[PDB]
Formats: C-alpha cells, sequence, structure tokens
C-alpha cells in the first residue's frame, strides 16, 4: 500500500490540471491499528506480569 | 489557420516542450526555428 502510495506520488507531477487523485476506502488503517494494538497489549502484558 | 481560442497578439511554445506543463512560471527566448 505503501509502494501505491510511492507510486502515485511519483506519477503526480505529470497529472493535468484540476486532477487530484483520492483514496476513499482504504483498509489499511484497519490491519496497521489491529496490528499496533496487539504489539502493545504484548508489551502491557509482559511489563504487568512482571 | 487558427479560428477559436487564439487571438491575435498571443504567444504560442514551439520549441523546448519536454519541461513544461500547464501551471508553472518559464522563461522566454525567441524561437530557433522558423
Amino acid at each position: 500500500a505503501k509502494a501505491i502510495r510511492q507510486t502515485i506520488a511519483n506519477l503526480e507531477p505529470f497529472m493535468p490540471q484540476g486532477m487530484k487523485v483520492v483514496y476513499p476506502y482504504d483498509t489499511t488503517p484497519v490491519v496497521s491499528a489491529s496490528i499496533h494494538e496487539v504489539v502493545k497489549t504484548l508489551g502491557e502484558a509482559i511489563l504487568l506480569v512482571f | 489557420l487558427v479560428t477559436e481560442g487564439l487571438n491575435a497578439g498571443d504567444k504560442i511554445i514551439t520549441e523546448g516542450l519536454q519541461f513544461v506543463q500547464p501551471g508553472v512560471e518559464v522563461k522566454t527566448v525567441p524561437a530557433k526555428n522558423v
């Protein structure tokens, strides 16, 4: 998904005037927050059992 | 021969058409080709 963002951000100095590229639907932050909360609760669990 | 969208006294880019797009400040020089 970062590579798709990088491809569009490397292509954007060549589009015609008046054309934006928008990202309406994107299940990247769902996966990112859903694994980040697991990493946070792993750290909280080991520190808390300590 | 043009009819609309281009009146008298205008300027037209005719050489050096690779680092240009509509919406950027570009300097001027008279054209090399006739």
